[PDB]
């Protein structure tokens, strides 16, 4: 996978019939599905933290965000495809792989990053002195208890 | 009549009064001779005293009453003022707090519950100057006194100073 990173970083049509014209696109059950540089970097980043391999999963985790949120001037590296993790989800996991490898100090940048940017979504904790009817989406829970371990 | 006789004291005469009568209406009725004005304050003086003396009453006064009055009382008598409070805290001393419903709650059924304890901190706390800063500063040092938390479910003190404001 690490070659794979780096292989695809690289990136004519004749007036004929061609097999590619008539070939389908591919599923996600078949094996020649292979998503773009991002989708890969966190499947590479999700082995590496699924192995215990932490040190390096921070680094990887901190090359996929600076990949997507250092997303402004380059062609697009687009997130985690759907069936995947969400942004949020990427930000924890993120926090989490930082933490094993004894980087906390950096765990905690991350996930006040997440409440910054996200505020405006979150609720106002009125319902606080009002006290299972409303709504606050998991990963806003989660990032607390991160921030907690940290 | 009894404090110009002086042959028996005062005490004696009302322990007499409390076992014979019923008790909670003649609890509701000392709280109302405590406020009217002397007609010659020796009254309002010796049931004080009296007060102060028995206690196990001032458990079932202080728990008996509403709230506005006996702030009007503790106003009005600063000698009531500390102990109160001491009966206050220890019943939010012996709450539990419970997770999975949002609410503190007592252990036992005789403990005083959540609301009750609210309603008469915030009678307290909307009184005279004389009263607010001794109940808050009361307050804030049983707060202090259990971790400086600052986030409810750890402190009934949290919870207090927050449902204030």
């Amino acid at each position: 996978l690490e070659l794979l990173v780096e292989a695809l970083n690289v990136p004519a049509p004749q007036f004929l019939i061609e097999v590619e014209l008539l070939l389908p696109p591919p599923d996600l059950a078949s094996p020649l599905h292979c998503g773009t540089q991002s989708q890969t970097k966190h499947i590479l980043a999700s082995r590496c933290l699924q192995t215990g391999r932490a040190g390096d999963a921070a680094e990887h985790y901190l090359d996929l965000l600076a990949l997507l949120l250092d997303s402004s001037e380059p062609r697009f590296s687009p997130p985690p495809s759907p069936p995947g993790p969400c942004m949020p989800e990427v930000f924890l996991e993120a926090a989490v792989a930082l933490i094993q490898a004894g980087r906390a100090q950096d765990a905690l940048t991350l996930c006040e990053e997440l409440l910054s940017r996200t505020s405006s979504l979150l609720p106002k904790m009125s319902r606080l002195w009002e006290d299972e009817l409303p709504y606050c989406p998991l990963w806003v829970s989660a990032t607390h208890l991160l921030q907690g371990q940290a | 009549e009894v404090g110009k006789a002086e042959a028996e004291r005062p005490a004696r005469f009302l322990s007499s009064l409390w076992e014979r009568l019923p008790q909670n209406n003649f609890l509701k009725v000392i709280a109302v001779a405590l406020l009217q004005p002397p007609l010659s304050g020796e009254g309002s003086q010796v049931l004080v005293h009296w007060l102060l003396g028995n206690s196990e009453v001032f458990a079932a006064f202080c728990r008996a009453l509403p709230a506005g009055l006996l702030t009007l009382v503790t106003s009005r008598h600063p000698a009531l003022s500390p102990v109160y409070l001491g009966l206050l805290t220890d019943w939010g001393q012996r709450l539990h707090y419970d997770l999975q419903k949002g609410i503190w709650v007592g252990t036992e059924s005789q403990d005083v519950p959540w609301e009750e304890l609210h309603n008469r901190f915030q009678s307290l706390c909307q009184a005279p100057p004389p009263l607010k800063d001794k109940v808050l500063t009361a307050l804030e040092t049983c707060k202090a006194q259990d971790g400086d938390f600052e986030v409810p479910g750890l402190s009934i003190w949290t919870d207090l100073l927050l449902a204030l404001r």
